[PDB]
RNA sequence: AUACAGUGAAACUGCGAAUGGCUCAUUAAAUCAGUUAUCGUUUAUUUGAUAGUUACAUGGUAUAACUGUGGUAAUUCUAGAGCUAAUACAUGCAAUCUCGACCCUUUGGAAGAGAUGUAUUUAUUAGGAUGAUUCAUAAUAACUUUUCGAAUCGCAUGGCCUUGUGCUGGCGAUGGUUCAUUCAAAUUUCUGCCCUAUCAACUUUCGAUGGUAGGAUAGUGGCCUACCAUGGUUUCAACGGGUCGGGUCCGGAGAGGGAGCCUGAGAAACG
């Protein structure tokens, strides 16, 4: 079966075709969430540890956690209403076309396509506190200087694009909060004045 | 139907709008608002079929959102906003002030008024009651809930509301000899003086009204709107002074 | 012996389940949430579950709910909910006439018998007085309904005819049960007597008077059950005492005390599993397994929430229990027998299972009952091992003091 | 009295007629 | 009066067992209006009737009708008969028609067969009772 | 500790004669923690109906305790207050102690006592060191701050007037019950 | 599938009215809630409009009010003892309005001994039957809030003619 | 435009999809026409009133579009990785008013005394409006898996100064608690042109009539359950039989079969 391996720390991923049945056997009878030792799989994976994460069978039906069968079943899967759809059992078996794995720990030798390479994070922080956490900025430092900027070159033109910071403290928000509080105070004063005038009207009438 | 209606077929519309039959298949449905559906004149009809300033719905819509209209001193932007009895419509650009009062025929009259009288309106105090925190209030016929009213005010009285501030400048008690306007029944649009109010406990009261000509008629109390003291109406009346 | 909780809430008895749902979002990160295995999807009711039974064919199960009163039917071949069906009033008891789930009869609490066919509610009929239990005689197609009043109603499915109701000497029938081998019906009256009836005729073959020496208190027969051997017979009492009778002799062969003073809710005969001499006597709080000959305790199931019904999948070591909890519990005692065919790999994960384990072994006594028995002087002694608000005494020593007292 | 079924009615009821058929074998013991 | 499984009391009226000022249990009553006098037996009675128009949670509003009592067998409720004349145009003549209206009657009224009673409308008290006996003569 | 289960847990765990109540042999070890756990809840601001409900609950569970335990709880309230010097000397205030912080702690203490009196009423256990002499010292603080402080310290003065109003009310109550 | 339509009933004259229309939503009724003593379990119901209803499927605690002293305390419910409509509700510990239940007497005893300093005398005097109930440890109270609808089971401790009548009925 | 800033595919949020249209099989007070009430109820929206009781602004307890790796014959089929946001989802914070000595000044200052959300449920106390209330409203004691009481956005940059970007701010939008108003909905009072006795009994034969308690309801109500009383209509025609409504408009009913569920203010939804 094909093994779709992923290294999340680098963000890399690659597929290895397997024809020998014996590493496939050490994969057998395991369950999603268990761990296996790479060396049994092959000397290249010696020292690695793989966590199984899913896969698809020869008819294209995915695998689901929690079901203790090696055979397909029609299960009432959600995303309120839930369809009844086919799903492969969670037990690895010979009927699996592709098995997905996540590398928990690195072994001795480096894989060509997964450990050696990296894929940078596509997007960076946008909320102010997330920027602070990313750069560990102190409260006195302003995030406005440390915003991630990405360069865009179209022909001979070049410009830097940066995201809009959300939940940033600006004079406008202070102004708005001040306005809300002042509005509340003004309303209370207006009601008090009306009540006093009403009492005076009744006093005149009496 | 299984829910609210949102259309109004032309023939089913209130007759007093005078909508052209050959115009089309529907008519403007007044949106929910201060005045009931059958007793209301949407701004679209008033601007288009009555004043003729706009030639179609689109032009009325443009007029409204230019913020040239003020209903009861406030700018409104809904084409089917339901203007009704004693509602002040102000067009500052043309410098026109209109008060919606029925004529003798029973249809809303295009009644121009000066500014100083346009500053205020009248409201029949349908309900009087204590609100939360023991704050007395009055419900007028156009929906405006006025708090801290004058104690003497009771049901069926009239209150003169200053449009700018929304407060009661003065009021008129319901009593014999008072000048009254009919807002319902077959005598709609007639003006007269109260003579006797027949009281039928738990039933619909009746009021006897004598016009200037000394003709007399009887109308249900719900349809009576005190407008002032005899010979001294607090508003300008349309032409004819509600006779016949 | 080893008892594993395959499914069921694993929180403290004091902690209710609904907060665990609220904790669920917070604890999504926790690894155990991924690792936990649910055997049947949605194997759970909104608030509580009342009764649970397994179809004879062995692939389908049916259950009843509290609100909205509903009727799940689970498909073992797919480990999933097949269909949920609402009802008018909450269920008190039912049976599955057919070998599959298709054909069933449900005695609700509003005095109405509802006949559920595969498509939907077929027909609803009403018995004259409130019902308490319901049994079906396969031989005559005559459905027998216990009632609050003395008379025990008879409904004939073949003829579609109410027939002449049996008349009992006493009022109130708590459970009814039909011996398969012989057709003997046993009716559990409110008073401490069980009246036996012949179905082919309409007569009273005899009435057995239950006698408990330990406690002078009045007690009600709450459950009955005939073993497949066609000779032995079990009784429950409202005092938490389970009797095993050989029908021929009037004397109780064995009397076992559950010791919590709670009414016995069901008796199940574990003859099919192999090593036939075992029996389950299920209480509000505990379901004990013990051997019919010696009276020695074999295993105990101590769920964190009240038990309303317990069911044993035939030929296997599995047990379902309808509880007052949101989920219905599933237990698996490997020693009894193999895991069911549909749970073929349940053995594989035995080590990952919870493996829950004194409380069944001893007899529980309240503080007040200690005063009644004048055992206050032993409070703090190694004889009285205090738990919760009461004290535990050896069953033998309890029998001794009670007679003296 | 008879209302609400409190008096037992022994008429045929069509929907439940022939709901299940009796087994011809009978009791296993003779 | 406590002739039933449940204790009949005017809801939310409280008699303080600690104080015990007066033997007379507190009793609440209201005037129905329309110039209709509340009888003194209702004021000083001891019955408990949730549907009594003078001591119960019911309001008289709507039509007021009159009729002649025809039957009183039902408990606290009676059957009145109203008669009128219907005009047949084909014969240009009139024929006497009747309709039976059941009504509720409070125990504070004593009503016999044949007397003339004025009833008032009230909220639906039962499958067919929509009125309340309010004056007997 | 959980906010959602707190009300139910109190009525099930601490109610006298309750099924899950602590056993007599185990009262000594457990109750010190229970007093500390409930003490924190007593420092919630009662800004909302539910929070008001919570504050009444913590004071409403007190009578379930035995009298020696109740005395301990009052001691925990007064541990933070420093009063021994005052009665040690000729009833004189230290100017250093005269701060807003002390008054704020003082108002917290007096507020606990007024709540506790209302629940326990005549059963309230009164001890000179645990309750009374902190209470008197707090009123003693109030007069000192009000006379000594100048007018510009309006907020500190108001915290003083509040302390006096509660303090004198507290004395009026404590005589009345006991 | 419960309905409140008046069409399926017979007319006053006895005519069997015919089916006019299929069942509608604005004539809905839902399955009853058999409140029982046990760990608090409540299921919410989305009713007509934005309003919401709570079904007290199970509950063990409730606010009970001593009217004579005008006090309210939260107490545990021991069990249902008598229910005016039916007794098979009394048997299964079913909780519903007008039910007579036994509540723990602890907090009221504590409040009494605190407020009056007794286990002056004239005010402390209480009905003999209530005092006997205190000595027993449980008090008879009547549930005054609809468990099915609001979701709470508050009520009041019996007293006076209430107490005499119900004790007789017991 | 060194946080973004013009325009903007994609996606997440919000609002709407119960209007409109089309066919007439059914049914003779069933709908329906007029007429009456809701002191017996729910109501998106509009309109008008209405909440002083870490903060120079919290978390991922977070994912979409998107980057990349695959399975399958295969779909508006799919699993494994990697991101990132809110009006999405969670969490959350030094004032006013009375009585007012001193009667000091007689508007006035003022020692001191006090008092201080909303919502659910129950218990208890007080009681301007209608013919009439256990109405409106207020108070006390507790209760709540219990709320709500701006961590929001556009445009503009004024007034002060104690020059810190210190304090104080203009016009709007979107929200939110309760009441009223409007659009509605649901029940409901009375009146209402066929032939009929060769249709004289009908209901009570799984509520018929009524009381009381409960359950359900948005509520009244046999609407449904328990117990109890034996009633209710009819020769003035009950019961039964035969023969779309009203005035293009207004109403009524209906769109694989039957059973069950789902959201929403409104549907047993043409989903
Ligand atoms: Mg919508
Ligand atoms: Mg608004
Ligand atoms: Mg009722």
């Amino acid at each position: 079966m094909k093994l779709n391996i992923s290294y999340p720390v680098n963000g890399s991923q690659k597929t290895f075709e397997i024809d020998d049945e014996h590493r496939i056997r050490v994969f057998f009878d395991k369950r999603i969430g268990q761990e296996v030792d790479g060396e049994a799989v092959g000397d290249e994976f010696k020292g690695y540890v793989f966590k199984i994460s899913g896969g698809n069978d020869k008819q294209g039906f995915p695998m689901k956690q929690g079901v203790l069968l090696p055979t397909r079943i029609k299960l009432l899967l959600t995303k309120g209403e839930r369809k009844r759809k086919s799903v492969r059992g969670a037990i690895v078996g010979p009927d699996l076309a592709v098995l997905a794995l996540v590398i928990v720990k690195k072994g001795e030798q480096e894989l060509e396509g997964l450990t050696d390479t990296t894929v940078p994070k596509r997007l960076g922080p946008k909320r102010a506190n997330n920027i602070r956490k990313f750069f560990g900025l102190s409260k006195e430092d302003d995030v406005r200087d440390f915003v991630i900027r990405r360069e865009v070159t179209k022909g001979e033109k070049t410009y830097t694009k940066a995201p809009k910071i959300q939940r940033l403290v600006t004079p406008q928000r202070l102004q708005r909060k001040r306005h809300q509080r002042a509005l509340k105070v003004r309303n209370a004063q207006a009601q008090r004045e009306a009540a006093a005038e009403y009492a005076q009207l009744l006093a005149k009438r009496l | 139907a299984r829910g609210p209606k949102k259309h109004l077929k032309r023939l089913a519309a209130p007759h007093h709008w005078l909508l052209d039959k050959l115009s089309g298949c529907y008519a403007p449905r007044p949106s929910a608002g201060p005045h009931k559906l059958r007793e209301s004149l949407p701004l679209i009809v008033f601007l288009r079929n009555r004043l003729k300033y706009a030639l179609n719905g689109r032009e009325v819509k443009a007029i409204l959102m230019q913020r040239h209209v003020k209903v009861d001193g406030k700018v409104r932007t809904d084409t089917t906003y339901p203007a009704g009895f004693m509602d002040v419509i102000t067009l500052d650009a043309t410098n026109e002030n209109f008060r919606l009062v029925y004529d003798v025929k029973g249809r809303f009259a295009v009644h121009r008024i000066t500014d100083e009288e346009a500053s205020y309106k009248l409201g029949k105090v349908k309900k009087v009651q204590l609100g939360k925190k023991g704050v007395p209030y009055v419900v007028t016929h156009d929906g405006r809930t006025i708090r801290y009213p004058d104690p003497n005010i009771k049901v069926n009285d009239t209150v003169k509301i200053d449009l700018a501030s929304g407060k009661i400048t003065d009021f008129i008690k319901f009593d014999a000899g008072k000048l009254v306007y009919v807002t319902g029944g077959r005598n709609l649009g007639r003006i007269g003086t109260i003579v006797h109010k027949e009281r039928h406990d738990g039933g619909f009261d009746l009021v006897h009204i004598k016009d200037s000509l000394d003709n007399t008629f009887v109308t249900r109390l719900n349809n009576v709107f005190v407008i002032g003291e005899q010979g001294k109406p607090y508003i300008s009346l349309p032409k004819g002074k509600g006779i016949k | 012996v080893s008892v594993y909780q395959v499914s069921g809430t694993n929180v403290s008895r004091s902690l209710p389940d609904w907060i665990a749902k609220k904790r669920k979002r917070q604890l999504k990160n926790d690894l155990e949430y991924q690792n936990r295995v649910e055997l049947i999807q949605d194997f759970e009711f909104s608030e509580a579950s009342n009764k649970i039974k397994v179809s004879r064919d062995g692939q389908y199960c049916m259950a009843t709910g509290t609100y909205k009163p509903q009727i799940h039917v689970y498909d073992f071949a797919n480990l999933s909910l097949k269909f949920d069906r609402h009802t008018d009033a909450e269920n008190v008891d039912f049976t599955i006439l057919s070998d599959d789930w298709t054909k069933s009869v449900h005695l609700q609490n509003d005095r109405s018998i509802q006949f559920q066919n595969k498509g939907g509610l077929h027909y609803t009929t009403r018995i004259p007085k409130f019902g308490r239990s319901l049994v079906y005689n396969k031989v005559n197609c005559d459905l027998y309904v216990g009632a609050s009043g003395n008379e025990l109603y008879r409904l004939n499915l073949e003829k579609g005819r109410f027939l002449n109701p049996f008349k009992l000497d006493t009022e109130g029938v708590n459970h009814v049960s039909i011996n398969e081998v012989n057709g003997l019906l046993a009716a559990g009256t409110e008073t401490n007597v069980v009246e036996f009836w012949d179905p082919r005729s309409r007569s009273r073959v005899s009435k057995l008077y239950l006698e408990n020496n330990i406690d002078n208190r009045p007690f009600q027969v709450t459950t009955t059950s005939f073993r497949n051997d066609g000779l032995t017979f079990a009784c429950g009492t409202s005092n938490g005492y389970s009797y095993i009778y050989d029908l021929r002799t009037s004397e109780p062969s064995i009397i076992k005390d559950q010791g919590y003073g709670f009414d016995i809710k069901k008796i199940i005969w574990l003859d099919n599993v192999g090593t036939e001499n075992k029996i389950v006597t299920c209480d509000k709080r505990i379901a004990k397994i013990w051997d019919r000959l010696d009276g020695k305790a074999y295993a105990s199931m101590e769920p964190s929430v009240d038990i309303n019904d317990i069911e044993h999948v035939p030929g296997t070591g599995m047990f379902f229990t309808a509880n007052e909890s949101i989920p219905m519990h599933t237990y698996y005692i490997p020693s009894l027998g193999p895991s069911p065919r549909w749970c073929s790999f349940l053995d594989s994960i035995t080590e990952e299972l919870e493996e829950k384990p004194v409380y069944s072994n001893y007899r529980f006594i309240t503080r007040d009952d200690v005063k009644k028995l004048n055992l206050t002087h032993l409070v703090g002694s190694r004889v009285l091992r205090a738990y919760m608000h009461g004290f535990f005494i050896n069953t033998e020593l309890y029998d001794k003091v009670s007679l003296i007292a | 009295k008879a209302s609400k079924g409190r008096k037992l009615n022994y008429s045929v009821q069509d929907p439940i007629a022939n709901y299940e058929a009796p087994i011809t074998s009978g009791y296993k013991w003779s | 009066v406590q002739s039933e499984r449940a204790f009949q009391k005017q809801p939310h009226i409280f008699n303080n067992p600690k104080v015990k000022t007066s033997k007379r249990t507190k009793r609440w009553y209201k005037n129905a209006g329309l110039g209709f006098k509340t009888p003194k037996t209702a004021i000083e009675g001891s019955y408990i009737d949730k549907k009594c128009p003078f001591t119960g949670l019911v309001s008289i509003r709507g039509k007021i009708l009159t009729g002649t009592v025809v039957s009183t067998k039902m408990h606290r409720t009676i059957v009145i008969r109203r008669a009128y004349l219907h005009y047949i145009p084909k014969y240009n003549r009139y024929e006497k028609r009747h309709k039976n209206v059941p009504v509720h009657v409070s125990p504070a009224f004593r009503v016999q067969v044949g007397d003339i009673v004025t009833v008032g409308q009230c909220r639906p008290i039962s499958k067919t009772v929509r009125f309340n006996v309010v004056k007997v003569s | 500790l959980d906010d959602t289960l707190f009300k139910d847990e109190i009525t099930t765990f601490l109610t006298e004669n309750g099924s899950q109540s602590i056993k007599a042999e185990d009262e000594k070890v457990v109750m010190p923690y229970v007093l500390r756990i409930f003490f924190g809840r007593a420092q919630v601001p009662p800004t909302s109906g539910q929070k008001r409900s919570r504050k009444i609950a913590v004071i409403s569970v007190l009578p379930n305790f035995k009298k020696p335990y109740i005395n301990d709880f009052l001691s925990l309230a007064s541990e933070r207050l420093d009063y021994n010097y005052f009665f040690g000397n000729s009833h004189q205030i230290n100017s250093s102690k005269a701060t807003l912080k002390t008054i704020r702690r003082m108002t917290g203490f007096v507020n606990i006592v007024n709540s506790t009196l209302s629940v326990l009423r005549t059963n309230f256990p009164l001890h000179t060191n645990s309750v009374l002499q902190p209470l008197i010292y707090s009123i003693a603080m109030a007069y000192y701050v009000l006379d000594t402080e100048s007018t510009e310290e309006v907020h500190l003065r108001k915290m003083a007037s509040n302390l006096r109003q509660q303090g004198l009310k507290c004395l009026s109550s404590v005589f009345e019950f006991v | 599938g419960i309905s409140r339509d008046s069409r399926h009933k017979r007319s006053a004259t006895g005519a069997k009215r015919a089916q006019f229309r299929k069942k509608r939503k604005f004539e809905l009724g839902r399955q009853p809630a058999n409140t029982k003593i046990g760990a608090k379990r409540i299921h919410s119901v989305r009713t007509r409009g934005g309003n919401k209803k709570y079904r007290a499927l199970r509950i063990e605690t409730g606010n009970f009010s001593w009217a004579s002293e005008g006090i309210s305390k939260k107490t545990r419910i021991a069990g249902v003892v008598y229910h005016p409509s039916n007794n098979e509700l009394v048997r299964t510990n079913t909780l519903t309005k007008a039910a007579i239940v036994q509540i723990d007497a602890t907090p009221f005893r504590q409040w009494f001994e605190a407020h009056y300093g007794q286990t002056r005398a004239a005010s402390a005097k209480i009905e003999s039957s209530v005092e006997s109930q205190f000595s027993a440890g449980r008090l008879y109270a009547c549930i005054s809030s609809r468990p099915g609808q609001s979701g709470r089971c508050d009520g009041y401790i019996l007293e006076g003619e209430e107490l005499a009548f119900y004790l007789r009925r017991l």
